[PDB]
């Protein structure tokens, strides 16, 4: 069950990323929406920068250095 | 023989710490490869489930698979319940 | 030079801790396992010299998961635009990204 | 996101290293040795390394950097390229420091007779004569 | 070189379970023991696809199967299971050692009734 | 007599029981009542997270039953 | 509500060491068919006070001519240490729970030679240099002692987490266990803090007093902790709370008894004693150590 | 120091340099060098006094620099890609800095500065020791990562060194300094050689070993350290004299002598590879190796320089302890050309 | 690759050209050494942490054993230098002169 | 962030307590009125470091009795506490020990 809901949150993620990419680079002239960085098609795992990367501080301080801090 | 039990007499007086030191560190040595229960924990390391099971494919050749874990199929830990 | 014991003997004496995908304990895998592993496939029993010139592709793909720098250079890019346009005012950041969302599992 | 720690700490880390490293008055460039070794510490720490990170702050510090100390007075950016998954149910760091005496017995045996054959040479040349 | 496909917000609805931590705990041998069945065949594709995007359904399923799961505890042992995840929740660790008589309770309650 | 020690041995023995109390009570009026969650090993973590994220008010010790489930 | 914590953890040990003088002074003087002080206070209470306020009333006698700079620093590093190697232990519940508590322990106490380190060279004094080297040298030399001891204690415990040890200790403590290496961590605990038989040595001076009271106080905790195990109820902690403050107070007169009842060695003395008599013991106690979960397949559960 | 402590740092020496030469990692091959320092510095001091303790000092000064330096290679590689085995180096950087490392192991040029004082303060088989064992590592790891080299660095450090090694042996009289200037022009034409062929290197590192040990066992059959201490062996054994020069003859190069081989074959090779200029300028720089060479001779056989009184009791007595293999020593050192073709066995 | 990177680097390169100036004082020749072994600890740690290669956490400990073992090495011949003139001085081993 | 409160409060209340001390009694007026170099000292420290190091390999034991390598750990962890004898033991037999 975590799996899947990792899975399913972390797909959710980066949905929402992709739409907020697709609104802010409208108007960059060679910009590609959703543009891989692999030249392989295989899945890759995101880093904590791509799925936080839009986000308020808060929460990105939380998901990178919670585990470490908390005591 | 007799030199070898007077000279262990001349040790444990006046330096009993060496002849100490000396026999638990070699008794530590010798007796593991002597005594049966580190087969045991050899066992229990590997009955220890650290990670997912994952699951096999079935292709109706695999009779030693279980299809549940209720099946009889699989290895059992009866015996670390009765240690 | 380079007195080959281990594969005369088989000894395997420092081989185990050269590449990220050879049995790591508690099978914990790698963050770069699957490019180096489709490197080490394609660069197998060919040579140096066309393992630089044929397998650039998977190597490329490696280094880039090892060091990330195209992804920080997107992520960047994509973040000063968006400073910029808010900077200026045509975009606000949904809910989502404001904390005011609903969380899942 | 507290304005780049790890950045923080690295120039604080640079910052040590250029005060010891104009190597005035060899006791204030060892104080500002265990300032940076503390700073590198830090740094360890907040990353994720705590056995490797508390292995330098117990074993430098307080053995190698007190040597010296004790010799000398006898004389006169960041969080993006974090992981994104969970270890399990233990810490790798540890998992992969224990695995020396399962996996890395050549490492032992070299170690080993290193350290032995300094013991050796530290007596054979502190003999004097 | 190329475009990431994910899948719309619409493929990822799905009815949450919104239990806890220890909730979960309590139920989880029982748990497994009855929905094996599909967590199995998500895992199984979960391992041979190396793609999160190629087992949405199987999440859905595994899901389904664990709410129907919990609907049958609500329905048949709702109070001995709130006192055994109580129990539960109240230590630090979680630990199955300190209320083997709640569990005993709720065992007994499951097999009387499922 | 050998008596009169005892009153800075009892001296001593409160200014030493304070921390541990303090600290446990503490922990019980941070944690909604109940014994502080560790967490190492990074799984109980995520469970503490995932507790967090269902409870709805931000804070993990705000346990969801199943009453939660409908 | 965290500071309250911390200060609460901080103040209380403070007024421990104070009064723990007092106690010293008692105990002392009953062995020795005479009072302790009775007369400032009812029974003495009110001696620590006054000795704190003269002490803090009474000029330092700075060399004016050595470094104020370590001069100053020693006792900050000295009372730091001290009252950060507090909060790792676990009374039940521990300030800050670490995984590596133990580590952190042993890493404090490594760091605490400095501050005699730089003490003996701010001195500017030849002689004070020679007993702070003579100090230095016995501090590590024992502490090497120490963690060899601490490692093969924990190899039946299954990790270095502090709070580890009560569930380890639940149905017996690991005095029985261990009574040979209790018996040699006690004597390395003696030996670390300048205690009697090993001790061979106005506001900074008080800042160091409590330094090392406080580090006195804490060892007899985690030797408590570690040898002698209490049963912790969840329920109810302030039962294991008092139970441990007991045995920590049993520990510390133990100290006060053992500086009243004997003499001093001579500093080859000591170093002989570990070297020659410690060292070997502690290596084949942790071979046998080592071995001894294996042969009986009683390892500890956690990794 | 106790024979079985001698005997054992000895062994530690060595297995430290069959570690390095048998390990595919490059931790373990840190692991040998640091090994083959540690035990290396207690037989540079075997005989106690300042002179030894400084040579050691600076000889443990520039092996833990450029191990260090090596272990920041190491550590750069596989920062910038993740892996281990000795094989490409995959990084610009990393490689400068590897190669420089390297070179100070070896004490190439510029990095040649501590091998002649480091000669001078230890003695004739601390110095044999020194100039024969100690480059079998740093060479074989160089050689394992040839098609990595920059070889503009390579190829500029060799003629540097070269140069440095012929200007140097000009002004020296203690013979140890002079067998160091040769090590350093040695270890040029040696590194000159590697980006084109290793087999060459190879061939080069095994006569100059020979030429150099029998050298240094002639050097401690007649104890001379000086000019003037080596010109009075011949009113006692002639012998020696005579077989020092013609060994002295042959590491100038001169055919039909064994040292022309490497020289030979290294400007054939370097023909091979369309270089041309390089080849003519090293062979008018080892001219002035064969000068001192030459100076040398004239001072020890060519002539016979005044002797004193007291050898005449010298006279009566005998070289007591007789070394091994200095005969053979010297035949390969001296008549192997004829065999030249047997280099093909990748030696 | 990041700025963390960049300022372990240039403190190890730091420490390097404080080793080569050599104002006076071997004692802190030998500090400058340490410096430099931290930064390759640091450095080499937080490369073997980030990639997850689990079996590469060996690494940093042989380094420091290896390290401190050569720090003893050192600190044994400058204290046999002072002992035989006195201080620790550079510019006392000039004896042996190319 | 809870540990560098808590060594931040731990450091400060140290210094204004010492401040304190050493401020207290300098408000009112007063008067205001080599070579040995033993080499004992030096080789028990370098001795308690190279021991320390053999210490800090001992260290990962706890961890390493979970490995299905029971042998093979056993043998290495017996083999490194072989050597730390074996040198305490070179170090004594040759007068390494004495005052
Ligand atoms: C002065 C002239 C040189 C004299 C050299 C010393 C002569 C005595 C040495 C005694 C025997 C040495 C070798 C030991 C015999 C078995 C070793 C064998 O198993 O190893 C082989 C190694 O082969 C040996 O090296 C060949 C030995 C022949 C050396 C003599 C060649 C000299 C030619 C020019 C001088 C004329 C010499 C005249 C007679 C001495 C396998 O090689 P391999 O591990 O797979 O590849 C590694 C080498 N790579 C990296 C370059 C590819
Ligand atoms: C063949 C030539 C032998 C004589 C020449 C010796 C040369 C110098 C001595 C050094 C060589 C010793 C070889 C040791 C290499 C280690 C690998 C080999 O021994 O296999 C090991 C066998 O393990 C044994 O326990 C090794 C014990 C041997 C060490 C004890 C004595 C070592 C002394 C060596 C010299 C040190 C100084 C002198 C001491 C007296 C690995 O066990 P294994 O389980 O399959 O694999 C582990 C990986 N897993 C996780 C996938 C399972
Ligand atoms: C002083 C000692 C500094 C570090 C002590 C704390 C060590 C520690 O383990 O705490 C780390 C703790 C949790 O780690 P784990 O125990 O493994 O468990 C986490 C999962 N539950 O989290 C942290 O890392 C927080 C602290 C890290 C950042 C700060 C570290 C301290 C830096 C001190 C620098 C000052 C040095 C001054 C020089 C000293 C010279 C005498
Ligand atoms: C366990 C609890 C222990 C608590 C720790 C100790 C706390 C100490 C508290 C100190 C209380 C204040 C000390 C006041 C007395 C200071 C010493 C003193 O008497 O000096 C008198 C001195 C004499 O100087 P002269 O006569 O002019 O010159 C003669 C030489 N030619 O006069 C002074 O300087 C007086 C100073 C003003 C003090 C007035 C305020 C009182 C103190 C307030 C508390 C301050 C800190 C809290
Ligand atoms: C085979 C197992 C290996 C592992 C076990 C050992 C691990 C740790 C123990 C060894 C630590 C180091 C030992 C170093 C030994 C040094 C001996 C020495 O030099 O001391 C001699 C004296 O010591 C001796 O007599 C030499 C050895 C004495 C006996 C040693 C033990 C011999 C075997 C005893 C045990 C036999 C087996 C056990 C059976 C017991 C019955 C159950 C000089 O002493 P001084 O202090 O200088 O005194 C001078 C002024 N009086
Ligand atoms: C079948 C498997 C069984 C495994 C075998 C295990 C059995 C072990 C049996 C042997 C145990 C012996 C080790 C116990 C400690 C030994 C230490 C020692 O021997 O050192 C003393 C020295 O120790 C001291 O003298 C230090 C004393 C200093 C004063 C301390 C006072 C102690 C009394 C107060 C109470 C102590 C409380 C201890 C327990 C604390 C619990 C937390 C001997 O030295 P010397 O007399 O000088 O002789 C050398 C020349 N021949």
């Amino acid at each position: 069950l975590f799996q899947a809901e990792k899975d399913r949150r972390v797909l959710q993620m980066l949905r929402e990323n992709l739409e907020e990419e697709a609104i802010i680079m409208k108007d960059v002239p060679d910009w590609k929406v959703g543009e891989s960085v692999f030249h392989t098609t295989r899945w890759v795992t995101p880093m904590m920068g791509e799925l936080y990367g839009l986000r308020t501080n808060e929460e990105i301080l939380s998901a990178t250095y919670g585990f470490i801090w908390y005591t | 023989a007799g030199r070898i039990a007077s000279f262990l007499k001349n040790a444990w007086a006046k330096e009993p710490v060496l002849v100490a030191s000396f026999a638990i560190g070699g008794l530590a040595i010798i007796l593991p490869s002597l005594s049966p229960y580190t087969n045991y924990a050899i066992r229990i390391n590997r009955a220890t489930p650290y990670n997912y099971p994952v699951p096999l494919r079935d292709d109706g050749n695999m009779p030693d698979v279980p299809s549940h874990p209720q099946d009889p199929q699989g290895p059992s830990l009866e015996w670390l319940k009765n240690l | 030079p380079f007195f080959d014991v281990q594969k005369r003997l088989g000894l395997d004496l420092d081989r185990w801790m050269t590449i990220q995908s050879a049995e790591q304990p508690h099978k914990i895998p790698g963050r770069c396992h699957a490019f180096e592993k489709e490197w080490i496939e394609c660069a197998h029993g060919i040579g140096g010299i066309r393992a630089e010139k044929e397998c650039k592709i998977e190597f490329d793909d490696f280094v880039e998961c090892l060091l990330r720098q195209k992804t920080m250079k997107r992520l960047s890019a994509i973040k000063r635009q968006r400073d910029k346009l808010i900077k200026e005012g045509k975009y606000t950041p949904p809910p989502h990204h404001l904390g005011k969302e609903d969380p899942r599992p | 996101m507290t304005m780049y720690i790890a950045f923080i700490l690295s120039t604080i880390f640079v910052i040590g290293f250029v005060g010891f490293s104009s190597k005035p008055s060899p006791i204030y460039g060892g104080l500002g040795l265990i300032v940076s070794g503390g700073v590198g510490c830090g740094i360890v720490l907040n990353f994720g390394g705590s056995f490797l990170g508390l292995m330098v702050f117990l074993i430098y510090l307080g053995g190698m950097l007190v040597v010296f100390g004790y010799t000398t007075a006898m004389a006169t950016g960041d969080w993006v390229i974090y992981d994104t998954g969970d270890s399990g149910f233990f810490s790798e760091e540890a998992m992969g420091i224990a695995a020396l005496y399962s996996y890395g017995t050549w490492l032992v045996i070299v170690t080993g007779w290193s350290l032995l054959i300094g013991v050796v040479v530290i007596m054979e040349i502190t003999r004097g004569n | 070189p190329g475009i990431v496909e994910l899948p719309t917000l619409e493929d990822l609805k799905v009815q949450e379970v919104k239990v806890s931590s220890s909730v979960l705990k309590a139920a989880a041998h029982h748990y497994g023991a009855q929905c094996d069945k599909p967590n199995k065949e998500f895992m199984l594709c979960r391992w041979e696809e190396k793609d999160p995007r190629r087992c949405l359904e199987e999440g859905k399923l595994v899901n389904q199967c664990a709410l129907d799961f919990f609907r049958q505890i609500k329905r048949h042992c709702a109070e001995p299971f709130t006192e055994y995840w109580t129990c539960i929740d109240y230590s630090g660790l979680q630990l199955f050692r300190h209320c083997r008589k709640q569990q005993a309770k709720f065992d007994e309650c499951v097999l009387d009734k499922l | 007599m050998w008596f009169e020690i005892l009153p800075g041995i009892a001296v001593m023995a409160a200014c030493l029981f304070i921390p541990g109390m303090a600290t446990a009570h503490i922990h019980k009026f941070t944690n909604g009542g109940k014994e502080k969650r560790v967490a190492h090993f990074s799984y109980q973590w995520n469970l503490m997270e995932r507790d967090r994220r269902i409870s709805g008010v931000n804070r993990y010790h705000v346990t969801k039953g199943l009453e939660n489930i409908d | 509500m965290f500071m309250i914590n911390i200060l609460s953890l901080i103040i209380p040990i403070l007024l421990a060491v104070a009064f723990l003088t007092l106690v010293e002074r008692k105990v002392l003087g009953y062995m020795q068919l005479r009072k302790g002080p009775n007369v400032v206070g009812p029974y003495g209470l009110l001696q620590p006070i006054a000795d704190a306020l003269k002490l803090f009333t009474k000029e330092p006698l700075r060399p004016a001519t050595s470094s104020i700079s370590m001069f100053i620093i020693a006792p900050i590093l000295a009372l730091s240490l001290a009252l950060t190697m507090w909060v790792p232990l676990p009374m039940p519940y521990p300030l800050i729970n670490m995984n590596l508590g133990v580590l952190f322990m042993l890493a404090m106490s490594s760091l605490a030679v400095y501050s005699i380190l730089w003490s003996g060279w701010a001195s500017n004094s030849k002689y004070a240099l020679i007993g702070a080297l003579r100090a230095v040298a016995q501090t590590i030399s024992y502490e090497v002692t120490l963690a060899i001891i601490l490692l093969s204690v924990l190899l039946m415990n299954g990790s270095y987490t502090l709070s580890t040890l009560i569930t380890t200790q639940e149905h017996i403590w690991m005095i029985f266990t261990s009574w040979p290496l209790a018996m040699m961590w006690f004597i390395s605990t003696l030996a670390e803090t300048n205690r009697a038989p090993f001790d061979l040595t106005a506001g900074p001076f008080a800042m160091f007093f409590m330094a090392e009271y406080a580090n006195i106080i804490m060892m007899n905790a985690f030797t408590a902790i570690l040898f002698l195990g209490a049963s912790h109820d969840p329920h109810t902690p302030e039962l294991y709370t008092i139970n441990f403050v007991l045995k920590t107070l049993a520990l510390t007169i133990t100290f006060l008894w053992i500086r009243a009842s004997y003499p001093r060695f001579r500093y080859d003395q000591l170093m002989h004693l570990l070297w020659k008599s410690f060292l070997p013991l502690t290596l084949a106690l942790c071979m046998w150590h080592i071995s001894l979960p294996i042969m009986t397949a009683s390892i500890p559960p956690q990794s | 120091m106790n024979p079985i402590i001698y005997t054992t740092l000895i062994m530690t020496v060595m297995s430290g340099t069959m570690l390095v030469m048998i390990s595919s990692h490059w931790l373990l091959i840190w692991i040998g060098f640091e090994m083959n320092l540690l035990a290396m510095i207690p037989v540079l001091m075997k005989n106690f006094n300042p002179r030894a303790t400084e040579a050691a000092t600076k000889y443990f000064l520039t092996q833990a620099t450029a191990s260090m330096m090596l272990m920041m290679a190491i550590i750069i590689n596989l920062l910038y890609s993740g892996q281990w085995t000795i094989t490409k180096m995959f990084n610009p950087v990393a490689m400068t800095m590897m190669t420089m490392a390297l070179a100070m192991k070896l004490g190439l040029s510029p990095f040649h500065f501590w091998v002649p004082e480091v000669t001078q303060g230890i003695s004739l088989q601390a110095g044999l020791l020194l100039l024969t064992w100690q480059k079998l590592a740093p060479l074989s790891v160089l050689c394992q990562i040839s098609q990595s080299i920059n070889p503009n660095l390579m190829l500029t450090m060799a003629m540097l060194s070269i140069l440095i090694g012929g200007w140097g042996g000009l002004n020296q009289t203690q013979l140890r300094k002079i067998m160091a200037y040769s090590s350093i022009a040695h270890m040029g034409w040696m590194t000159a050689v590697l980006p084109y062929n290793t087999t060459m290197t190879i061939l080069n590192l095994l006569i100059y070993i020979t030429m150099t040990l029998a050298m240094f066992m002639l050097l401690i059959h007649s104890s001379a350290t000086t000019t003037l201490s080596l010109s009075h062996t011949w009113n006692k054994m002639p012998v020696i004299t005579s077989l020092m020069m013609v060994t002295l003859l042959s590491m100038g190069g001169l055919p039909p002598l064994s040292g022309f081989m490497p020289k030979w074959m290294i400007i054939q090779e370097m023909t091979k590879n369309e270089s041309i200029i390089m080849p003519t300028l090293m062979a008018m720089t080892a001219l002035l190796n064969l000068y001192f060479y030459m100076r040398l001779a004239y001072s020890s056989s060519l002539t016979m320089f005044p002797s004193t009184n007291n050898m005449k009791m010298k006279w009566q007595f005998e070289h007591t302890k007789q070394m091994k293999l200095l005969p053979t020593m010297i035949v390969l050192s001296t008549l192997v050309l004829p065999m030249t073709p047997a280099l093909s066995s990748l030696n | 690759m990041p700025l963390v990177y960049m300022n372990i680097i240039m403190a190890f390169a730091i420490a390097l050209a404080g080793l080569l100036m050599y104002r006076s004082h071997l004692m802190s020749s030998l500090l400058c050494l340490e410096g430099m072994m931290l930064s390759l600890f640091i450095m080499s740690t937080l490369i073997i942490l980030n990639t997850h290669f689990t079996l590469a956490n060996m690494m940093p400990i042989i380094l420091l054993v290896f390290a401190a073992c050569e720090a003893a090495l050192g600190l044994s011949l400058l204290v046999m230098v002072s002992n035989t003139y006195g201080t620790d001085y550079v510019q006392n081993l000039n004896l042996l002169q190319c | 962030m809870n540990i560098m409160l808590t060594l931040l409060t731990n450091v400060t209340l140290a210094s204004l307590l010492v401040l304190i001390a050493f401020w207290l009694p300098q408000l009112n007026a007063y008067s205001e009125k080599r070579l040995p170099f033993s080499m004992k000292f030096f080789l028990v420290a370098i001795t308690f470091l190279l021991f320390d190091l053999e210490i800090a390999l001992l260290l990962p034991l706890p961890w390493a009795s979970q490995t299905n390598n029971l042998k093979t750990m056993l043998t290495m962890a017996l083999f490194l506490l072989i050597l730390l004898a074996a040198s305490l033991a070179y170090e004594w037999t040759q007068k390494g020990l004495e005052w």
